[PDB]
């Protein structure tokens, strides 16, 4: 025989990306200018 | 190895092991902790070592050099009544291997070798015709 | 010239009793073991050597060389096998000897009769008067 | 056909070929489930250009071999394809003989099922299976008493052999094996560098090509690491998929391949030290020396020095350099002066050594005795206790 | 320390050679001296050194000075324990004759 | 020592003299399962060759060993094999018996299955191995730890010389900088 079933069908590489850039920016650039309450209520 | 100590831990013999010991030693820069060596309990109990003094240990010799008390903060150490010669400021790092240069003459060496305690003969002058083969 | 057979860590030690007499207490035998490098080997001996090694103040786990000629043994030191037993110590590290359990070596000595007769006349010993 | 096909069922590679050629062929036994949309056979994994996205399901696990479908597919792709493997052709094998290799820890159910699978799918008229240690006596002419170490891909084994027959009462196993060097190697590389994911061949080939085994202890290795360093370049997954070896004194290639030069001074020696002092790796494994001394202690004193007198090694764990002299120095210790031990380990290569051993065994009368209840008195190890 | 380090190498025991004899005076007579120094020299050790040379020959017939250990003495361990004793005891009796 | 010592007729403890000088809270010298649990967890990780498989590793070790995954993961940070062997090739293998159920399996389980798994293999009841482990591993004893147990080389800088241990974590440190950052960041 060989392999009658399978022969692939679905494969997908993924995971990470959104947080990597944020962490590299944080490590290579400090963070400041924190959140302020909405202007119109004040 | 030198550095200011805080207290000394000397324990007795119990079922689990030989003894218990954990010396915390402080300096100007960084402060850590070490453990006993069985013989070191006897070495530290030989003299009444006060807690919190700058004492140096050479593991190659094991000789305690109680140069002075722990400087640390002198607010509690402002009225010793002389003593310790203005203690000493801790140097920080502890792991140090410094060479010792000693100058001696041939007479001292041969006098030391001659008798059981040649230093006393050196300090008294009773060498008494040292033999040539030693020389 | 003279040849010498010497036996050189220590695996264990154990004495072996009723003296069958007016003596207080003793050991019929003493069995010990030496590690060395070229294989280990146990050793059976007389409580005299046990007494001598006790006077040498040697730990059970330690490196020991014992003289077969007369039985004189000195503390070689803390062997390298039991390194960093505690955080801080003072005993020498004494790397374990590389050789057979028992070793025979040839010794050649050059002396003068002047050393001989002064050695003969001068007394020796320990605590004797 | 008297000469059989020399099939060596191995977790990493299954050897095959006729019983006549002097060079056995290679075929990796694994599936490359590539995440990018493709799947490869047992011999289509070395020609792929993307590695940062893969997750394989090897048929061999910690216990035994599991994925029978993959094993059968690899078998029929290997034997029924003569173009890929020159000189390897067999259509059914009704009259062909077969030799198989498997671990000693095989369960009776596995033995029955596998032997029936062979007998029904391949219809081999005669066959014989035994652990790798049983081939050592076949090296009368065939030997009687040897001590065999089977440092397998899954688990390392200790086999005492008397009268050409294994002594399963004192058999010892130690899981420390292949499967593991790459483990702490990758863990240390990840701890000292950035985080790399979805890769299984970088660390394995790194171990295969640019590591060795602990000159004599941890001390020599951990100070001599600086002077004997080697900066293996990690193949950046954006453009590259395979790396090469570099050393500060014999630079093979000095060009930065996608930059990122990794300095491998430390952690060159961890796994080569877990074989004796796993406490460094924070694992409670005994070690190979403790296992062998325990097995010898269980063995009667009449037979103890005979097994230590002739030591042999089986498996690919000894392919890497700096292995024979360390084990020789170790066995020099432990054993007292009363009993003397002689080192006769194979010079490195062992899978091919076992292949040659079974090739020789196919040409002697030992194969004609226990050749085909089948898993009981011929493939069964109870008659050899 | 720099001096008392070669005593483990070049030390020679003059007492072992009986060269400190002056200190060993007040414990000995001669009626045992000559008698033992002759009897142990010839007749007490003729039955011992020759017997232990016979144990050397026994080792030789045992296995080729341990040459045929894994092929001849493989299945017999009692002869192994005889062979460990023979050469050791003959070397010890050589030490005894010295 | 100085002559004449004053004793207050209390304490009178010639050998004992300390208060704690701990900076360690717990009892290091005197009064486990965590060690063996982390050992088996990091051993299964030692089996794994993938970092993307690391999330899947606890599931595999829970399925293989049989211990619940949740408790092990919280604390620490072959019948099954026969099962997927049987279900793997349902279309090919034919499990037909040949009297094997009453001829060999008894002594087979006596000899091979005397210890069910690797954990039992390393702790066999036919002889002693844990005490053998302690005897061979001439590094540390059990229970009463008179040495304040510690760890390996410099974990950050990669240095080798002047190794020592931080007071709280016990994480080994060497030289400076890494000896300082592995103390400040790992100050527990
Ligand atoms: N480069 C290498 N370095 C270290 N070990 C290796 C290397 N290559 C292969 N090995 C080891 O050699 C072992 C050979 O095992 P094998 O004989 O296939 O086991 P089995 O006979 O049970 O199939 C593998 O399990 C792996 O542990
Ligand atoms: F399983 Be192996 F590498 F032979
Ligand atoms: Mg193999
Ligand atoms: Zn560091
Ligand atoms: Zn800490």
């Amino acid at each position: 025989r060989k392999s009658a079933p399978s022969t692939g069908g679905v494969k997908k590489p993924h995971r990470y990306k959104p947080g990597t850039v944020a962490l590299r920016e944080i490590r290579r650039f400090q963070k400041s200018t924190e959140l302020l309450i909405r202007k119109l209520p004040f | 190895i030198e550095g200011e100590v805080v207290e000394i831990q000397i324990d007795r013999s119990i079922t689990g092991g030989h003894k218990q010991g954990k010396l915390t030693i402080k300096t100007t820069d960084m402060e850590t902790i070490y453990e006993l060596g069985n013989k070191m309990i006897d070495g530290l109990t030989k003299e009444k070592v006060l807690a919190g003094d700058v004492i140096s240990i050479d593991k190659a010799s094991g000789k305690i050099t109680k140069l002075g008390r722990s400087f640390a903060r002198s607010r509690d150490y402002d009225a010793m009544g002389a003593d310790t010669r203005f203690v000493q400021c801790p140097e920080g790092e502890l792991q140090k291997r410094k060479t010792v240069v000693h100058t001696v003459s041939l007479h001292e060496i041969d006098v030391i070798n001659s008798r059981t305690q040649g230093f006393l003969a050196l300090f008294t002058g009773d060498t008494g015709e040292i033999r040539s083969e030693v020389r | 010239k003279e040849t010498k057979e010497v036996y050189e860590e220590v695996t264990e030690l154990t004495p072996e009793e009723n003296p069958l007499g007016g003596y207080g207490k003793t050991i019929s035998h003493v069995i010990v073991g030496l590690k060395s490098a070229k294989g280990t080997k146990t050793l059976r001996l007389d409580p005299t050597i046990y007494e001598s090694i006790q006077r040498e103040k040697v730990s059970i786990g330690d490196v020991i060389y014992i003289e077969a000629n007369t039985g004189a043994v000195k503390r070689v030191g803390r062997s390298d096998a039991y390194a960093t037993e505690f955080d801080l110590e003072t005993e020498e590290y004494v790397p374990l000897p590389k050789g057979e359990v028992h070793k025979k070596k040839e010794i050649v000595q050059d002396v003068t009769l002047h050393d001989l007769d002064v050695a003969n006349a001068r007394p020796q010993g320990g605590q004797d008067v | 056909e008297t000469p059989p096909i020399v099939i060596d069922n191995g977790s990493y590679e299954i050897k095959f070929g006729p019983s006549t050629n002097k060079k056995p062929f290679r075929a990796l036994n694994a599936l490359a489930k590539d995440k990018f949309g493709t799947s490869y056979l047992s011999n289509h994994i070395k020609n792929i250009k993307d590695i940062s996205s893969i997750t394989f399901r090897r048929p061999h696990e910690l216990g035994q071999l599991t994925l029978w479908e993959l094993e059968s597919c690899i078998w029929d792709y290997c034997l029924f394809n003569p173009s890929e493997f020159d000189g390897f052709d067999l259509k059914e094998g009704k009259g062909h003989h077969l030799v198989a290799s498997e671990s000693c820890m095989t369960l009776p159910e596995l033995s029955k099922h596998a032997d029936q699978v062979i007998f029904e799918e391949y219809e081999f008229d005669s066959l014989f299976k035994s652990p790798v240690a049983v081939f050592v006596p076949f090296t009368s002419d065939y030997h009687d008493f040897q001590l065999v170490i089977d440092s397998g891909f899954n688990c390392t084994w200790i086999i005492p052999v008397l009268k050409g027959i294994p002594y399963y009462k004192a058999v010892k196993k130690l899981d420390i094996g292949g499967r593991f060097l790459t483990g702490l190697l990758k863990e240390t590389l990840s701890f000292r560098h950035y985080n790399m994911m979805d890769e299984t061949i970088l660390v394995n080939n790194i171990k295969e090509q640019c590591l060795f085994v602990s000159p004599v202890s941890y001390f020599d290795s951990f100070k001599t690491k600086d002077k004997h360093a080697l900066e293996y370049v990690l193949p950046d997954f954006q453009t590259s998929f395979l790396g090469y070896v570099r050393n500060p004194r014999k630079e093979n290639v000095p060009l930065p391949e996608d930059a990122q030069i990794i300095t491998l001074t430390d952690e060159l020696f961890t796994i080569p030290e877990t074989f004796f002092h796993p406490e460094i790796s924070q694992i409670t494994k005994p070690g190979i020396v403790e296992a062998i001394l325990e097995s010898l202690s269980m063995l009667p004193e009449i037979v103890r020095p005979l097994m230590v007198g002739n030591i042999v090694c089986t498996g690919g764990n000894f392919n890497l350099p700096n292995f024979a002299q360390r084990l020789a120095a170790e066995l020099q210790r432990q054993l007292p002066t009363d009993w003397t031990c002689h080192v006769s380990v194979p010079e490195g290569d062992c899978a091919l050594f076992g292949w040659e051993v079974m090739s020789q065994f196919a040409k002697t009368d030992s194969y004609r005795k226990a050749r085909v209840w089948c898993t009981k008195h011929r493939f069964g190890y109870q008659n050899w206790i | 320390k720099l001096f008392k380090k070669n005593n483990q190498v070049n030390r020679v025991d003059l007492d072992f050679l009986n060269l400190v004899f002056t200190l060993n005076d007040k414990d000995l007579t001669s009626y045992h001296a000559e008698e033992i120094s002759k009897l142990t020299c010839v007749k007490n050790f003729v039955e011992e050194v020759n017997k232990l040379r016979e144990t050397n020959k026994q080792l030789q017939e045992e296995f080729g000075e341990a040459s045929f250990l894994n092929f001849q003495d493989a299945n017999q361990y009692f002869k192994y324990s005889n062979k460990q004793k023979l050469e050791g005891t003959v070397d010890m009796l050589n030490f005894l004759k010295m | 020592k100085a002559l004449v010592e004053e004793i207050d007729k209390k304490t009178y403890n010639p050998d004992i003299y300390f208060t704690s000088l701990d900076p360690q809270a717990r009892r290091y010298t005197s009064k486990t399962q965590q060690e063996i649990l982390q050992s088996d967890r990091r051993f299964m990780e030692l089996n794994t060759e993938n970092f993307s498989d690391l999330p899947n590793v606890p599931t595999l070790l829970s399925d293989l060993t049989g211990v619940p995954r949740d408790r092990i993961e919280s604390t620490t940070k072959k019948p099954e094999t026969l099962r997927e062997i049987q279900l793997s090739y349902k279309s090919t293998k034919l499990p037909k018996p040949k009297r094997k159920n009453t001829n060999r399996i008894v002594a087979l389980k006596k000899v091979l299955s005397s210890k069910r798994n690797l954990h039992s293999f390393l702790d066999s009841a036919l002889l002693n191995l844990m005490d053998k482990n302690v005897i061979y591993h001439n590094v540390y004893n059990k229970r009463y730890f008179k040495v304040l147990p510690l760890i390996t080389t410099c974990s950050i800088c990669g240095g080798y010389d002047s190794i020592s241990s931080c007071v709280n974590c016990g994480n080994k440190i060497c030289s400076v900088s890494c000896f300082k950052l592995h103390n400040e960041t790992r100050c527990r």
